[PDB]
């Protein structure tokens, strides 16, 4: 019984790192992806709106 | 089949083998007082007249 | 007349677009998506015409089921909004449904009726 418990306890110290671990990665990716959006939403208006007024 | 822990049990379950004794519910630090009660158990059934062979997993 | 008539628009994209071009030909001002102000106004006169005659009127009715096209499933796009803005309801399909050999590849969970019950007969509805 000692030694499941014990086993057990190390089973979830390495499984919980593994969840921190990836879900750093996961981050790290979706803040890149997030700035790239931002920024081709913003030149996008500036030009669109650019254009309606040159248009004139 | 004997387990502790219906988490890992309900394997065993759907492999449709008969549980002789189960626990379930015990304390993240158990206690030679605390496994008495099983131990009686496991002692007066199971016992030798009854039951000659375990293997621990 | 009086008569039962049925329209299916094959697609609704395609037009908005054609229209997108002679407006920017005809140097009108652009707006969301270069696309012009009206397309609204566009639409609305399209699907407004669709209407159950009273019988006052003679009793003729017109249902419309109009198509639009989706790029990788994309439905907040200008065009599906401004469409689905006007109809009483959508019904969805689906590409993983469709290539699973599931014909038609029909999605209950989104697709919507606004007059639902009122559409069936007494043995269908119970």
């Amino acid at each position: 019984l000692l030694d499941a418990k014990a086993s057990e306890h190390a089973a979830r110290m390495t499984a919980m790192k593994n969840a921190t671990d990836n879900a750093n990665e996961l981050i790290r990716t979706l803040t890149l992806s997030y700035n790239r959006a931002r920024q081709a939403a913003i030149t996008q208006e500036i030009t669109e709106i650019v254009a309606g007024a040159n248009a004139l | 089949i004997i387990v502790i822990g219906r988490v890992g049990l309900s394997f065993f379950r759907k492999r449709n083998m008969p549980v002789i004794l189960d626990i379930t519910r015990l304390p993240d630090q158990p206690s030679f007082a605390d496994i008495k009660e099983i131990a009686r158990k496991t002692v007066g059934l199971f016992a030798d007249g009854t039951f000659d062979e375990l293997y621990m997993y | 007349k009086g008569k039962h008539v049925l329209v299916v628009y094959a697609a609704l994209s395609k037009q908005a677009a054609a229209y997108r071009e002679l407006s920017l030909l005809l140097r009108r001002p652009p707006g969301r998506e270069a696309y012009p102000g009206d397309i609204f106004y566009l639409h609305s006169r399209l699907l407004e015409r669709a209407a159950k005659l009273s019988d006052a009127k003679g009793g003729g009715s017109l249902t419309a089921l109009p198509f639009v096209e989706t790029q990788a499933g994309d439905i907040s796009a200008y065009i599906p909004t401004n469409v689905i803005s006007i109809t009483d309801g959508q019904i969805f399909l689906q590409s993983d449904l469709f290539f699973s050999g599931v014909r038609p590849a029909i999605n209950a969970g989104l697709s919507v009726s606004r007059v639902g019950g009122a559409a069936q007969i007494k043995a269908m509805k119970k």
